[PDB]
C-alpha cells in the first residue's frame, strides 16, 4: 500500500508548500 | 487595525458590502431553480420509497 | 435594422447599495503576471534592464509558458495511453498506438519527417501569420478574423432567463485580467512541470515518475 | 415510461393545473381588482 | 390589370409546355409514355425538375438574347396571336393524349 | 451589411468569403430569403429524420406501397412511387410561390418591435445550425446506403440511441 | 473590372467569390497573363493528347513511351529536366526560337475579337483539360474505371 | 565584388560592350549561381551520413539512392516538378523567402561588408560544386577513372 500514489512525495511537498506560504505571508506589511 | 500580507491579498474579497442587484434581480431564474430542485427531491424519494418503480433499476441491496 | 436592440432591455441594472444610493467603488497588482503571493518578484530586476529589454521578457514568458501548457498537457495524454485512431506514417507502418507515449519514446520514434512539418507550422506561425504588433499587447499575436475566444472590457454573458450581464475586466473568473493572470501562471507552472518531467523521465524513465 | 413513472409525470401536471396556476391566477385577478 | 398579367404568362406558359409534351411524345417511339413516369427514380426527377425550375424562375438558360430577335412592331403582332392559337391548339391535344390512357 | 440581421455574438458579421461587399440590396434580400426559406426546411429535415422513428402515418401512400415498409431516410426517395413525388413538390410549391394554406395571420402574433426581431435572429440561428446539421445526417444516411456500416455507427439517428 | 476582354454575354463579368474585387491594375495583368498562358497550354495539351496517337517522333525509344500520364515515368527524369528550362527560357526571357521572332498582325476591329476568341478557347480547353487528366489517372490506376479508350473520340 | 586579391577581374572583355541597365541582371544570376552552389556543397555532404527515414516515391525509399547525379533518374519525373515548381514559387514570387526576419536591420558598414563574402563564398561554391559534380560525372559512367573512387574526400 506504501508508495501507491507517488508515496510520502505529496503530502511530502504539500505540507511544505503550506509551511512554505505560511513563513512568507508571516512577516508585516511595509 | 492591523494590515497583514494575507489581509491586504484577501482585501478586495470582502470590499462589496452591502451591494445589491436593484428590484427583484435574479429572483424568477431562482424560483425555477428551486421548482426544479423540489421536483428532482420528490423523484429521488419516490425512488426510494417504490413509488416510482423505474424500468430496470430495482431498490434493493446490489452486488459489486 | 441591426439585431442588437434586444441586448440592452435585456441588460441587467447597475448594482446599488442596498439603501438605495448608488455604490462606492472603493491595488499594487496592476501587470498581468503580479499576483497576490509574490507581487512583483523581480530578484535579476530585469525591469531595470530598459522598457525594450522588458517588453521582450513579457512576450518571452508569455511565449515559453504557452508552448509548455501544451506540451505538458502532450505529455500527460500520450503517457496515459490516449492515442489518435489509425496510422501516422502509411508509408513507415506507424500506427499512433505503436509509438510511445513517454516523451523521449514519442521524440525518437516520430519520424524526422512529420518533426519537420511540425516545425515548419511553428515557422510559419512565428514568422508570418501570428507575429508580434509592436503595438497590440504581448503575446496578441493572433489576427482579427482568425476567431479567438476574446474577453474584452464590458462582453456580454448570459443567464437562465436571457438576461445579459456586461464582464469588466476585473471580475473575478470572467474579466480579462483573471484570464491573462492564469494564463501567465498556468504557463509558468507548466513551465517548471515539463522540465521537471523532462529530468525524471531521463532518470526513471517515467515523466511523472511517484506516480504510476 | 412506467406506469408509476407515467403516474408521477401525470400527477406534477395536474398539481400544477389544477392547484398552484389556478389560485395564482385568482390571487392577482382579485389583488388587482380590491 | 395585375390579375390579368398573371392570368396572360400562365396561359402563354401552359401552351408552351404543351407543345414540347406532343413532340416529346413522338421522338421516343419513333419505358414510354405516363406508365414510364414511374419506372425512372424520383432522384432524377428531383434534379430535372429544380433545373426546370432555374429557368422557369431565374431564367438560367433561358434568358438568351440570341432567341430574341428584334423583327418589327408589326411583325411582332401577327405571331403574338398566333402563339396563343398553336398554343390552344397544343393543350388540347395533350388532354386527349393523356385521355387516351386507359381511365373511366 | 454589416448592421442588418444575423449578427450575433460568437462570430459578429460572418463574410471570410466577401460574397456581401460588391452586392445590391436586391441580392442581399434575395439572400436572406434564401437563408431563411434554407434553414426553415433544414429545421424540418432535422425533424423529419427523427419522428418516423418513433411515429409512422397509418395507412398506405400509394394503393401498392404501405407507409410501414418505407425505410427512413434517403433511401425512402426510391421507395416511395416516382408519380407521388412529383405531386409533393408541387403542393409544397404552391405555398412555396403563392401562399396557398400557407398565408394565414392566425400564425404571425403581435410581438414588441424588439421581441419580434430578436425572435427572427432565434428563427435564422436555429436555421443555420439545422443546416449544419442537416449536412451530417445526410452525409451518414446515404454513405451508409453505399456501403452498409462504412463509418462504423449502424443506425440512421446516431446520436439518439433512446429511439433504438 | 466590367471594361475588359473577356466580359461575354453568356455570364458576363462572372466572378462569383470576388478575386478580382479591390486588387491593384498590376495583380489583374498578372491574373490576365495566368489566365492566358494557362489557357494556351491547355489549348496545347488537348492536342498533345491526340498528335502522338497517330504520329512518333524517331537514350530511350520514342514509340514506346505511352501517350497517357504514364510518359513521365518512361522518360528519364534527367531527360525531362532540360526540357522544362527550355520553356523557361521561352517563358521568363522570351527568346523564342520556336516561332523565331514572330511579328504578329494587327487589325483594330480584329484585335479584340481575337483576343477573346483566344481566352474563350483557352477557357474551353482549360475545362476541357480536366476531363482529360481526370480520365487518364483514374485508369492508370484502375484500368476500366467507366471507359477503356484513352481518347472518346472514336477516330484513333 | 572586387576584392583585394585581384582587381577588376574581366579577361574576355564582358562589361565594356555590355550596359550598366542589364548588368544588375548579371549580378542576381551571380549571387543566386553562387547560392545554389553553396546548398549543392553541404547538400553533397551531408547525405552521406543522413537520410530521410520514409520513401520519396512509392517503391522508391529515401535510402536506397545513390547520392551522385544518378539520384536525378532514381527519384520520378512527376517528384521532381513538384520539387521543382515549390522552388520557382520561390525564385520568382517569393513566396517562402520574404519573410522580413531573414532581412536583418544592419548599419552600412557591415551591410555591404557582408555582401562581399556573400557572394565570395559562393564564388568558390561554383567551382567547388563544378569538381564536385565533375568526380561524379567521370565516375558515373565508368568506375575508376581516377585513383580516389568516393564522393567526398574528406
Ligand atoms: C459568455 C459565456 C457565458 C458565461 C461566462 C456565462 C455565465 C453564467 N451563466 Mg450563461 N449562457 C451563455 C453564456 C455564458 N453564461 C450562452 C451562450 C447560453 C446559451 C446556451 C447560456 C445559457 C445559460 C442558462 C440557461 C443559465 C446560465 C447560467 C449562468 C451562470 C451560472 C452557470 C455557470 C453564470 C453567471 C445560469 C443562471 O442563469 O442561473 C444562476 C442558468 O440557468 N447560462
Ligand atoms: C444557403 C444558405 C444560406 C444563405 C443564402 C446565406 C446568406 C447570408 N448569410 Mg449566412 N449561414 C448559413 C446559410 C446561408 N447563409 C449556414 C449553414 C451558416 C452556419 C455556418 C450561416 C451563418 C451565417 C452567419 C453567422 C451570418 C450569415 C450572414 C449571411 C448574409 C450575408 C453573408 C453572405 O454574403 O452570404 C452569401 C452566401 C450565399 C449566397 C451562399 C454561399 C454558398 C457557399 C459558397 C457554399 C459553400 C459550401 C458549403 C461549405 C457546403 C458544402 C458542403 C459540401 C460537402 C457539398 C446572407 C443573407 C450574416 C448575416 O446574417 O447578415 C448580416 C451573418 O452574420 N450566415
Ligand atoms: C414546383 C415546386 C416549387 C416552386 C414553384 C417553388 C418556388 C420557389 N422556391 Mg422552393 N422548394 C421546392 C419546390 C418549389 N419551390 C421543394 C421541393 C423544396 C424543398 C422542400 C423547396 C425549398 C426552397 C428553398 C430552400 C428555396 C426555394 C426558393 C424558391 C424560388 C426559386 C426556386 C428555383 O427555381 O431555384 C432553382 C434552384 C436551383 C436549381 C439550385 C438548387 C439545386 C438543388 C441542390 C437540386 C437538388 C436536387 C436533388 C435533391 C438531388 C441532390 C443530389 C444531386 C445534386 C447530385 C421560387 C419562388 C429559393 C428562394 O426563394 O430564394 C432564392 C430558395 O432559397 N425553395
Ligand atoms: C404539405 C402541405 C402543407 C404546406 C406546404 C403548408 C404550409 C404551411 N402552412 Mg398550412 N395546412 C395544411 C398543410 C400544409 N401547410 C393542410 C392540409 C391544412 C388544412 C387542415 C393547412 C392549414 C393551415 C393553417 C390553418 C395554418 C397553416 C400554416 C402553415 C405553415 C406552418 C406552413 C408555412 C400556419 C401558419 O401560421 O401560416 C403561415 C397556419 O396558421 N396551414
Ligand atoms: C488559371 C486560370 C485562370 C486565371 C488566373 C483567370 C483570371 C481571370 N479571369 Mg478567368 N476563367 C478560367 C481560368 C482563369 N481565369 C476558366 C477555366 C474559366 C471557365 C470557367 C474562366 C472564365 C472567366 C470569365 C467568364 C471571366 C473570367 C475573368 C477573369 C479575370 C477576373 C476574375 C478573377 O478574379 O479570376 C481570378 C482567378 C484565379 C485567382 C484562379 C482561379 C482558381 C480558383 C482560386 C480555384 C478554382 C478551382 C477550380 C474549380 C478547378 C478545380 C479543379 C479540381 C476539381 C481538381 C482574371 C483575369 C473575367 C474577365 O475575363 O475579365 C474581367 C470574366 O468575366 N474568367
Ligand atoms: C502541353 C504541351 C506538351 C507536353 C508537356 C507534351 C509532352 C510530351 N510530348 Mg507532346 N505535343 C504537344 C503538347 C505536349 N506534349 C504539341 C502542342 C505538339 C505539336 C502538335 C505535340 C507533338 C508531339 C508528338 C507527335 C509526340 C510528342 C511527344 C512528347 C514527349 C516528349 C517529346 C517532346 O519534346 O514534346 C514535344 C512538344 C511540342 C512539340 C510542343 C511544342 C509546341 C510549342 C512550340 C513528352 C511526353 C511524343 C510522345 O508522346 O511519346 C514519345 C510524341 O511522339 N509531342
Ligand atoms: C554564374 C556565372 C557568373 C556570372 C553571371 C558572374 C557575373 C559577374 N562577375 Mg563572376 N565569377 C564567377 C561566375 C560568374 N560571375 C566564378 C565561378 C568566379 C570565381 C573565379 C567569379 C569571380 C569574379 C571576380 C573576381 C569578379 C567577378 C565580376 C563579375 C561581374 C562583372 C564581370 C562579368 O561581366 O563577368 C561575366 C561572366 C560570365 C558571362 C561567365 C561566362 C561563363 C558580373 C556581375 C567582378 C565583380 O564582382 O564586380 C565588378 C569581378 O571583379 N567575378
Ligand atoms: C523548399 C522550399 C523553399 C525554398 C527554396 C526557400 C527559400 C528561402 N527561404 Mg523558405 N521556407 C519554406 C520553404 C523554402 N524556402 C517553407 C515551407 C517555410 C514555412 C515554414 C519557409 C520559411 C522561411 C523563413 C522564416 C525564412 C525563409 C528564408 C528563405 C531564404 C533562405 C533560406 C535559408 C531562401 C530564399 C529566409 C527569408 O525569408 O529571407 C532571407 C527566412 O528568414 N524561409
Ligand atoms: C492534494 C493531493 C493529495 C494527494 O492525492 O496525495 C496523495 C496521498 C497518497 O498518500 C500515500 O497513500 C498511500 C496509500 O494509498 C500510502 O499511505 C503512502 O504512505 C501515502 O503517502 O494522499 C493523501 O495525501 C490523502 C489525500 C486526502 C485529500
Ligand atoms: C519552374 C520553376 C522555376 C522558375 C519559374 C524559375 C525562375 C527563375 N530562375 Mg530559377 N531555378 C529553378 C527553377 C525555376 N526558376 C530550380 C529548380 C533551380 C535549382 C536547379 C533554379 C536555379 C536558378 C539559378 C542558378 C538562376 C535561376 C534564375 C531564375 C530567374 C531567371 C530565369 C532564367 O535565367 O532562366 C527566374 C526568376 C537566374 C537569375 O535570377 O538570373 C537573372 C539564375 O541565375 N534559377
Amino acid at each position: 500500500n506504501a508508495g501507491d500514489f507517488g508515496g510520502y512525495t505529496i503530502p511530502i511537498i504539500g505540507l511544505g508548500l503550506i509551511g512554505a506560504t505560511i513563513a512568507l505571508l508571516a512577516g508585516p506589511v511595509d | 487595525a492591523l494590515r497583514t500580507r494575507l489581509g491586504e491579498i484577501l482585501r478586495p474579497l470582502n470590499a462589496e458590502y452591502g451591494k445589491v442587484a436593484p428590484g427583484w434581480g435574479t429572483t424568477s431564474v431562482m424560483g425555477v431553480f428551486m421548482a426544479l430542485f423540489l421536483v428532482f427531491l420528490v423523484i429521488i424519494l419516490q425512488i426510494y420509497n417504490s413509488s416510482i418503480i423505474l424500468e430496470n433499476v430495482d431498490v434493493d441491496w446490489v452486488t459489486v | 435594422a441591426k439585431g442588437r436592440g434586444w441586448l440592452q432591455k435585456a441588460r441587467i441594472a447597475d448594482e446599488i447599495d442596498v439603501t438605495g444610493s448608488q455604490y462606492v467603488n472603493v491595488p499594487q497588482y496592476d501587470e498581468i503576471g503580479v499576483l497576490p503571493p509574490l507581487g512583483r518578484w523581480d530578484p535579476l530586476n530585469i525591469k531595470g534592464q530598459g522598457e525594450a529589454r522588458y517588453r521582450r521578457f513579457v512576450e518571452m514568458e508569455i511565449k515559453h509558458g504557452r508552448m509548455a501548457m501544451a506540451a505538458v498537457l502532450g505529455v500527460l495524454t500520450t503517457y496515459s495511453g490516449i492515442r489518435f485512431p489509425g496510422y501516422l506514417s502509411k508509408t513507415l507502418d506507424l500506427k499512433f498506438e505503436d509509438v510511445p507515449g513517454t516523451m523521449i519514446g514519442s521524440w525518437a520514434t516520430v519520424p524526422v519527417t512529420g518533426w519537420i512539418q511540425i516545425v515548419l507550422f511553428v515557422v510559419l506561425l512565428e514568422a508570418s501569420w501570428w507575429k508580434q504588433d509592436p503595438a497590440k499587447a504581448p503575446g496578441d499575436v493572433v489576427p482579427e478574423g482568425v476567431w479567438w475566444a476574446r474577453y474584452p472590457d464590458g462582453y456580454s454573458i448570459f443567464l437562465g432567463d436571457g438576461s445579459v450581464k456586461t464582464v469588466a475586466e476585473d471580475e473575478l473568473f470572467l474579466g480579462k485580467t483573471w484570464k491573462l493572470n492564469a494564463e501567465r501562471n498556468n504557463g509558468r507552472a507548466a513551465m517548471m512541470g515539463i522540465t521537471g518531467m523532462y529530468v525524471h523521465e531521463l532518470l526513471t524513465g517515467n515523466p511523472v515518475y511517484p506516480l504510476g | 415510461m412506467t406506469p408509476s413513472l407515467s403516474a408521477f409525470l401525470s400527477s406534477v401536471i395536474l398539481a400544477v393545473v389544477i392547484i398552484v396556476i389556478p389560485i395564482g391566477a385568482a390571487l392577482v385577478f382579485v389583488s388587482t381588482s380590491d | 390589370e395585375e390579375t390579368f398579367a398573371q392570368y396572360r404568362t400562365a396561359e402563354l406558359k401552359h401552351g408552351r409546355v404543351a407543345q414540347l409534351c406532343v413532340i416529346g411524345y413522338i421522338v421516343p417511339e419513333i419505358p414510354n409514355g405516363v406508365a414510364a413516369i414511374n419506372a425512372i427514380p424520383a432522384l432524377g426527377w428531383f434534379q430535372m425538375v429544380f433545373l426546370i425550375g432555374a429557368v422557369d424562375y431565374w431564367g438560367f438558360l433561358g434568358d438568351f438574347e440570341a432567341g430574341k430577335p428584334d423583327l418589327a412592331p408589326e411583325e411582332l403582332e401577327k405571331r403574338k396571336l398566333q402563339e396563343l392559337q398553336h398554343g390552344r391548339l397544343a393543350m388540347l391535344a395533350v388532354l386527349e393524349l393523356l385521355r387516351h390512357d386507359s381511365q373511366n | 451589411y454589416e448592421n442588418e440581421l444575423g449578427v450575433i455574438e460568437p462570430t459578429g458579421f460572418f463574410d471570410p468569403l466577401g460574397l456581401s461587399a460588391n452586392i445590391d440590396e436586391e441580392t442581399f434580400a434575395q439572400y436572406r430569403t434564401a437563408e431563411l426559406k434554407h434553414g426553415r426546411v433544414a429545421q424540418l429535415c432535422v425533424i423529419g429524420y427523427v419522428v418516423p422513428e418513433i411515429y409512422r402515418f397509418p395507412g398506405e401512400i400509394a394503393p401498392g406501397v404501405a407507409f410501414a415498409d418505407i425505410p427512413n431516410g434517403v433511401a425512402a426517395i426510391n421507395a416511395i412511387p416516382s408519380l407521388g413525388w412529383l405531386q409533393m413538390i408541387f403542393f409544397i410549391g404552391a405555398v412555396d410561390y403563392w401562399g396557398v394554406l400557407g398565408d394565414f395571420d392566425i400564425g404571425k402574433p403581435k410581438l414588441d418591435p424588439d421581441e419580434l426581431e430578436k425572435r427572427q435572429v432565434q428563427e435564422l440561428q436555429h436555421g443555420r445550425l439545422a443546416m449544419i446539421a442537416t449536412l451530417e445526417l445526410l452525409r451518414h444516411d446515404s454513405q451508409n446506403l453505399v456501403t452498409p456500416g462504412f463509418d462504423g455507427l449502424d443506425t440512421l439517428i446516431t446520436g439518439l440511441p433512446f429511439l433504438y
